[PDB]
RNA sequence: UUCGGGUCUUGUAAUUGGAAUGAGUACAAUGUAAAUACCUUAACGAGGAACAACUGGAGGGCAAGUCUGGUGCCAGCAGCCG
RNA sequence: ACCCACUCGGCACCUUACGAGAAAUCAAAGUCUUUGGGUUCUGGGGGGAGUAUGGUCGCAAGGCUGAAACUUAAAGGAAUUG
RNA sequence: CUCUAACUAUAAAAAUCUCUCUUCUC
């Protein structure tokens, strides 16, 4: 059990809409936009991701559009935070 | 945590490095002198003949 | 044997198998078709400047991983746009976009360099001041 | 360094004995050369400078295993040469056996002349070539004193010959230092096998050292 | 690849696009 | 050899370097000027050859 | 025999003194159409001789570190390999 | 018609290096750094691509002629060991 | 130093696959 990693004014969490190829991913940011995102690296062949997730990222402060991974959550922590209220509850993901 | 801080910060390492100061610095000769003061060092003054010339070797 | 005209009097022929077979190694033929202007938006430039649209960050290539911070540029001796990387660690933040930037070659002849791609350009003055400068903190931008 | 040395290979015997005055009643008979020992006595002051220490692998059926080739050239300055190539586990055994086999392969040379002869020749005599794989290597006479024109192992090769001064030539692929070091060695030991024109006299063919005193080898 | 192949692709691109200029004019 | 041109330009050369007498005055052969061990123009600066008559004691001094 | 002469030579203090002069000044003249500038040359003019040599690099090509601190496939570096 | 022996010409074959090459191997792929018998035609890293266009021939399929912008540090040959 | 003989006969199906690649002088 690990503790989940908040956001410290400059990363945000997003959902992935769909799984783009080459590292490449569509997030459908809690901000009101459609980002999208990179695998960054220590995190690329070492955690897997996929469509229907909860991912922290990491904006670029000067390229808007663009930004990457940083952490994701295990089924378990993304829920832990829609209960405190970190993220807008009414994007609704349940296998 | 997993990052300190935001990535890309567009020259992190510059502003988290610890910056020090030079110090006193005796004037190295220089010129004619710093040539001298070099061939003196290497040849006339040498240091390791057991095979290796290892100039400039690291303390250990 | 050594199949090429080989008689006294046979320089037109073996002068002219020299003039066709020029024609294959890519230095001379660039050189004559004139193709360092039409392309190479560096008009045979050695530098160029050219004013800022944005700051993009390019991904790195395969085995290296890392988001180098290059950045677009158009250029005012032709109009044409490119981008051009950023070098010298602490100077994204010295971009300040919609600034002159003095743009030079990156090392390949106008090829992409290392794990950098879709760039061919390195960034050396901005805003008259120089990015060595800047980056060492020996000149600051005057900010006009 | 215990010189006990058992003489095997005969002519071993008679160096032992103190019969030949110097390797050329060796080269002028092509008399072959076994035990390193005879080239130690005969020339004494041998150099060695290792050129490389170039790893070599192997895949077997659990990972790589690795040996080491060492490649060093051996001389005197005073127009003796061989080239040792020999690959082992250690580096210093294998540097030890290519120092064993670059004595025991010792090759002479023709130091010539660019033109005007004086003392001590400083050049070849003729230009030779020589050829290891694509390694086509070329040495043409130099005018005294232009010094050793050439790669560096080439360089410290001619050093080792002793050749004052030597233009070189190569083409191929001379970025592998064996094939180079190898054609310019053939190239250099090529000199005497050319026939120069100031050599029309057949000699009377002197008997061979170890004929006239066949006696003293294989002591009983 | 098989370039017998990628040839005859590139010929259904030549008929396709010699048809359109036949309707063209 | 005895070429008139080769008569005169070495022979010229041969005086040109005896006058600074670089070369020896033995060697006027034409050919042992084709070698001369760059130590041997150096031997000639003016600061070697007051050190070598003295008055320099530790050439750095003189220089 | 505890030593220990230091028996044979090197440097380390980076402390202390006796000499010399340029770079700058500058009387004057020479220089020049007039001039500065150069060559001289009075009087000045060096102790940290602050009168302070930068520019690149230290895995290989390629001389030179597997010394220390920080970052932790991020920042970047890297002409090619990395 | 066979057998023998000799010769001229062709498809070839066997042994071999004393030559060749990177090697597979070649009696020509030799007589080549000891570079020179006469001659035509091809190629200059790999993709783009034998593609765009311009011709040119063809009823048609297409053939011949034939690049660049750009991208890349390899693609490839031969043999060796697993 | 003379020698030209013996033979058998199967093909069912079987797709896909993640990091992490680096060190030899005495
Ligand atoms: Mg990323
Ligand atoms: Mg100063
Ligand atoms: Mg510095
Ligand atoms: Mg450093
Ligand atoms: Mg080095
Ligand atoms: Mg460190
Ligand atoms: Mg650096
Ligand atoms: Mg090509
Ligand atoms: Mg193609
Ligand atoms: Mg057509
Ligand atoms: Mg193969």
């Amino acid at each position: 059990k690990r503790e989940l990693i908040y956001k410290e004014e400059g990363q945000e969490y997003a959902q992935i809409t769909k799984m783009l190829g080459n590292g490449r991913v569509e997030a459908s940011c809690f901000d009101g936009n459609k980002r999208m995102a990179h695998i960054r690296g220590k995190l690329r062949k070492k955690v897997w991701m996929g469509q229907g997730d909860i991912i922290l990222v990491s904006l670029r402060d000067f390229q808007d559009d663009q930004c990457d991974v940083v952490h994701k959550y295990n089924l378990d922590e993304a829920r832990t935070l829609k209960n405190q209220g970190e993220l807008p509850e009414n994007a609704k993901i349940n296998e | 945590g997993k990052v300190h801080g935001s990535l890309a910060r567009a020259g992190k390492v510059k502003s988290q490095t610890p910056k020090v100061e030079k110090q006193e610095k005796p004037k190295q000769p220089k010129g004619r002198a710093y040539k001298r003061l070099l061939y003196t060092r290497r040849f006339v003054n040498v240091t390791l003949t057991n095979g290796k010339r290892k100039m400039n070797p690291s303390p250990s | 044997g050594k199949g090429k005209p080989r008689g006294l009097n046979s320089a037109r022929k073996l002068r002219v198998h020299r003039r066709n077979n020029r024609w294959a190694e890519t230095t001379y033929k660039k050189r004559l078709l004139g193709t360092a202007f039409k392309s190479s938006p560096f008009g045979g430039s050695s530098h160029a400047k050219g004013i800022v649209l944005e700051k993009i960050g390019i991904e790195s290539k395969q085995p290296n991983s890392a988001i180098r911070k290059c950045v677009r540029v158009q250029l005012i001796k032709n109009g044409k746009k490119v981008t051009a990387f950023v070098p010298n660690d602490g100077c994204l933040n010295f971009v300040d976009e919609n600034d002159e930037v003095l743009l030079a070659g990156f090392g390949r002849k106008g090829k992409a360099k290392g794990d950098i791609p879709g760039v061919r350009f390195k960034v050396v003055k901005v805003s008259g001041v120089s990015l060595l400068a800047l980056w060492k903190e020996k000149k600051e931008k005057p900010r006009s | 360094e215990e010189k006990g040395w058992v003489p095997v290979t005969k002519l071993g015997r008679l160096v032992k004995a103190g019969k030949i005055s110097s390797i050329e009643e060796i080269f002028l008979h092509s008399l072959p050369v076994k035990e390193f020992q005879i080239i130690d006595q005969l020339l004494p002051n041998l150099k060695d400078e290792v050129m490389n220490i170039k790893p070599v692998q192997k895949q077997t059926r659990a990972g790589q295993r690795t040996r080491f080739k060492a490649v060093v050239v051996v001389g005197d300055s005073n127009g003796h040469v061989g080239l040792g190539i020999k690959t082992a586990k250690e580096v210093a055994g294998a540097i030890r056996a290519g120092i064993i086999i670059a004595k025991l392969s010792v090759i002479p040379i023709r130091r010539g002349y660019w033109g005007t002869n004086l003392g001590q020749p400083h050049s070849l005599a003729t230009k030779t070539s020589g050829k290891c794989g694509s390694v086509s290597v070329r040495l043409i006479p130099a005018p005294r004193g232009s010094g050793i024109v050439a790669s560096p192992a080439v360089k410290k090769l001619m050093q080792l010959a002793g050749v004052e001064d030597v233009y070189t030539s190569s083409t191929g692929s001379t970025r592998t230092l064996e094939n180079t070091l190898k054609a310019a060695f053939v190239a250099i030991g090529n000199t005497y096998g050319f026939l120069t024109p100031n050599l029309w006299e057949v000699q009377a063919l002197t008997p061979s050292p170890m004929d006239v005193y066949a006696d003293y080898a294989t002591a009983s | 690849m098989r370039a017998k192949w990628r040839k005859k692709r590139t010929r259904r691109l030549k008929r396709k696009r010699r048809k359109v200029r036949a309707r063209s004019k | 050899e005895k070429d008139p041109k080769r008569l005169f330009e070495g022979n010229a050369l041969i005086r040109r370097l005896v006058r600074i007498g670089v070369l020896s005055e033995d060697k006027k052969k034409l050919d042992y000027v084709l070698a001369l061990k760059v130590e041997d123009f150096l031997e000639r600066r003016l600061q070697t050859q007051v050190y070598k008559l003295g008055l320099a004691k530790s050439v750095h001094h003189a220089r």
